[PDB]
């Protein structure tokens, strides 16, 4: 149910709830800890915007849709859907699962290449280091337990104007050689 | 103007008693206590339609709310349990309309009780040097961070260049890696970026240090076992530039 997409492209979140309501809301999760208010959409609303922001809502088969448009690294976040029903008094606001969207740039001037780094204190451990490749490629999980790799990371280099992605992989074994993990 | 909840981290043995703070200058009526697991989905456990009002939530757990003042919600946990281990998030609302409703929430506290403290595991930190085939055929240098082994969960790495923190070039991954996926108490491991200009990092007289914050044993907490106590600790590692 994750979604990554590439930065100014679109993103349609949607959403099912049980009993009905009288008040849908969406919000974002940051870093997996603290949650904000996104939108807001009445009982008797079909569509609302808030800028980039666009929901839509029908009570006839109990679902909902959030349309981010021209996306930012920033929105990448965890989007949460939140129903609202009451008896007047109370105001039971529940929370759905939950959608994982990671939003990446594009890359200027790919240049894919892995090297091996070693460490600064007198030791023979080492990491590799897959970088600078563009952002239409796979970072393969290792099908070796002693292997480890990471998911993909994008650095901001501001003052060059330039961005670039990276993965490590290290592992515990004697004599590893960078030149195949990672290989797809 | 914000909802603070503390502390940040917990990590404690069962049979310990635990009070998580809440607080708000906003001056709103109503407070919420939801529970998070790591399966992904939010749980109603307590809420406060203000001073004098507590209320039993969607899922029941064995824990107790306090609202003396309209700005503190503390949640009291009498007795901790492994089945306590979760994400405990603080929220507010008003009651006038105009953008109306829509919760505030705090940026919560994770805890993690253990049942067994031997568990428990504070990280080594390494540095690795950039690559000088990178920096011949890229002109920039890449600093790679590593910290392995610990356990619980709960760090928070940085960057120190010439004694400031730094934001700029850096990556960090989103979350730890399990060291043995299979492992219910399995140690974790955690990686960071950090990129430079080549004569940046080939300036002998810069200093470079990776920094990872643990979360861990309390002063007190009892520890009979011979390594030292894994107390919530900073392990570092640095490295100087090569003059090349």
């Amino acid at each position: 149910q994750a979604l990554s997409i590439q930065e100014g492209e679109n993103a349609t979140m949607n959403c099912s709830y049980k009993t009905s309501i009288n008040n849908l809301q969406w919000y974002r999760q940051n870093s997996g800890r603290g949650l904000v208010h996104l939108i807001l959409i009445r009982s008797n609303e079909r569509e609302k915007h808030s800028g980039r922001l666009r929901v839509t809502l029908d009570t006839s088969k109990k679902s909902s849709s959030l349309l981010i448009t021209a996306s930012r690294a920033a929105d990448t976040a965890s989007y949460f859907c939140a129903p609202f029903d009451r008896g007047s008094t109370l105001g039971r606001l529940y929370f759905g699962r939950g959608t994982q969207l990671t939003v990446w740039p594009d890359i200027q001037n790919p240049d894919p290449a892995v090297y091996q780094l070693r460490d600064s204190k007198s030791s023979d451990k080492s990491v590799c280091l897959f970088t600078d490749f563009d952002s239409q490629t796979n970072v393969s999980q290792s099908k070796d337990s002693d292997v480890y790799i990471t998911d993909k990371c994008v650095l901001d280099m501001r003052s060059m104007d330039f961005k670039s992605n990276s993965a490590v992989a290290w592992s515990n074994k004697s004599d590893f050689a960078c030149a195949n993990a990672f290989n797809n | 103007a914000d909802i603070y909840q503390t502390p940040r981290y917990l990590v404690i043995g069962t049979g310990k008693k635990i009070t998580l703070e809440c607080s708000q200058t906003m001056g709103h009526d109503k407070m919420y206590w939801y529970q998070q697991d790591p399966g992904m989905e939010l749980h109603l456990i307590h809420y406060s339609y203000g001073v004098n009002s507590t209320e039993k939530g969607d899922l029941s757990s064995e824990s107790t709310v306090s609202r003396i003042r309209t700005e503190h919600f503390p949640l009291t946990l009498e007795s901790a349990r492994p089945s306590h281990t979760s994400q405990y998030l603080c929220a507010s609302s008003e009651s006038r309309t105009g953008i109306n409703y829509g919760y505030t929430f705090g940026s919560g506290t994770r805890l993690t009780v253990v049942e067994d403290l031997n568990k428990v595991f504070p990280p080594e930190v390494a540095v690795f040097e950039p690559s000088e085939a990178e920096i011949s055929h890229t002109q920039k240098a890449t600093l790679v961070c590593l910290a392995t082994g610990f356990y619980p969960d709960h760090v928070e790495l940085s960057w120190w260049v010439n004694g400031k923190e730094v934001h700029s070039g850096v990556c960090t991954d989103p979350q730890p890696l399990k060291e043995q996926p299979a492992l219910n108490d399995s140690r974790y491991a955690l990686s960071s970026r950090l990129r430079v200009s080549a004569t940046f990092w080939q300036d002998p007289r810069n200093h470079f240090r990776c920094q990872v914050q643990f979360y861990g044993l309390s002063e007190n907490d009892e520890w009979t076992q011979d390594r030292a106590k894994p107390v919530t600790q900073i392990v570092s590692a640095e490295a100087w530039g090569r003059a090349d």
